């Protein structure tokens, strides 16, 4: 894990950090959720033409069986597993993860 | 705040 876990940072800062125009699309980081306490979040930068650079945020909910998920069909025992999976194939994500955000 | 959901 490590590289990509940014800790307790705000939605505002993650966007500030992901909207850097030299970041490739699919740059990401995992933070804590400001809105839902106990849940994390995956902030991916995307580039739609017309809207320009933007950031999609996905909430990673945890189950008491000890697994994380964004969707329920796919569950992971580990947030590092989740990152690995979404790096290999987007499978619903706006873009597969390609890059651990700089800092 | 809005969050994306996988469809």
């Amino acid at each position: 894990a490590e590289e990509w876990y940014f800790g307790k940072i705000t939605r505002r800062e993650s966007e500030r950090l992901l909207l850097n125009p030299e970041n490739p699309r699919g740059t990401f980081l995992v933070r804590e959720s400001e809105t839902t306490k106990g849940a994390y979040c995956l902030s991916v930068s995307d580039f739609d033409n017309a809207k320009g650079l933007n950031v999609k945020h996905y909430k990673i909910r945890k189950l008491d069986s000890g697994g994380f998920y964004i969707t329920s069909r796919t569950q992971f025992s580990s947030l590092q597993q989740l990152v690995a999976y979404y790096s290999k194939h987007a499978d619903g994500l706006c873009h597969r993860l390609t890059n651990v955000c700089p800092t | 705040p809005q969050y994306e959901e996988i469809p």
